């Protein structure tokens, strides 16, 4: 069954992802091109078809928790694999959204970072360590309320052993991979998650340099409370044991009474 | 404290 037939192809969005419609319904999807001669990592399905880990890792998280992009098709041609997602519409990313908005009220900051938990706890449940978590890669259905995680590209299997290769955003990744370019894969999604936390709350992220990055010192530019202060400073220990585990973080006092996703679109994005 | 995108 040939993808031009499938699918109806818009315009660009970044990149190389496309708008697009898929006839047998008229879904809103995206239509993203990898190629082949770009791909580091490939994995294998049960056919045994060589495909991109992305394509791997995609398939393992895709199994209907909404906190993901969904992969829904993907098609091999000569040079180059084509990835059908599902679009959401309206939808705006999280990026944009904290340069339009600024710093977010903790209220909308915790629904938002809670949702990111969850997200995230659910690739760790099926084998995938995404290793690019920013607000970049992130996606709000504004009508739903509903944050959504992008862009498995730099993405793995999750090991229990040391990582040693990083193809992921410099100024969200560890002390550990600056200093020593090793980590663990846990402790790692942590530190990003420290970093995405001051990115909500403060309207920008807290590190540009290395020597910030294995400074272990953040600095408040914008009034945030203590306990907020607190999980940040927790999540951005230098030492990786010193971090929290995703059970410490949701049990952290600012994370208690958190919005549902349909409240959080009422108050703060409708 | 240019707020921008940094790439992976
Ligand atoms: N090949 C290297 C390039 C890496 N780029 C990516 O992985 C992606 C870029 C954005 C993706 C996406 C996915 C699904 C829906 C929507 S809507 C939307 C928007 O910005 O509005 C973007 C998306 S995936």
């Amino acid at each position: 069954e040939p993808l031009e037939s499938q699918y109806q192809v818009g315009p660009l969005l970044g990149s190389s992802v496309y708008s697009g419609i898929r006839v047998s319904d008229n879904l809103p999807v995206a239509i993203k091109h990898v190629e082949k001669d770009r791909i580091s990592d490939w994995g294998e399905l049960p056919n045994g078809t060589r495909v991109p880990m992305e394509v791997v890792l995609l398939k393992k998280v895709s199994s209907g928790f909404s906190g993901v992009i969904r992969l829904l098709d993907w098609f091999e041609r000569p040079d180059s694999f084509v990835l059908i997602l599902e679009r959401p519409e309206p939808v705006q990313d999280l990026f944009d959204f904290i340069t339009e908005r600024g710093a977010l009220q903790e209220e909308l900051a915790r629904s938002f970072f809670w949702q990111v938990l969850e997200a995230v706890r659910h690739c760790h449940n099926c084998g995938v360590l995404h290793r690019d978590i920013k607000d970049e890669n992130i996606l709000i259905d504004l009508n739903r309320g509903e944050l959504k995680l992008i862009d498995f590209g730099s993405g793995a299997l999750l090991k229990d052993t040391v990582y040693t290769d990083f193809d992921g955003t410099r100024v969200y990744s560890p002390p550990e991979w600056i200093r020593y370019h090793r980590y663990h894969g846990r402790s790692a999604a942590v530190w990003s998650l420290g970093i995405l936390l001051y990115d909500m709350v403060c309207g920008d992220i807290p590190f540009e340099h290395d020597e910030e990055i294995i400074g272990g010192q953040v600095f408040f530019r914008q009034r945030v409370s203590s306990e907020c202060q607190h999980l940040i400073r927790w999540c951005l220990a230098l030492r990786p044991s010193d971090r929290p585990t995703f059970e410490e973080i949701q049990n952290h006092p600012w994370m208690q009474d958190v919005l549902l996703p349909q409240e959080t679109a009422e108050i703060h994005l409708h | 404290r240019k707020r921008r995108r940094h790439p992976s």
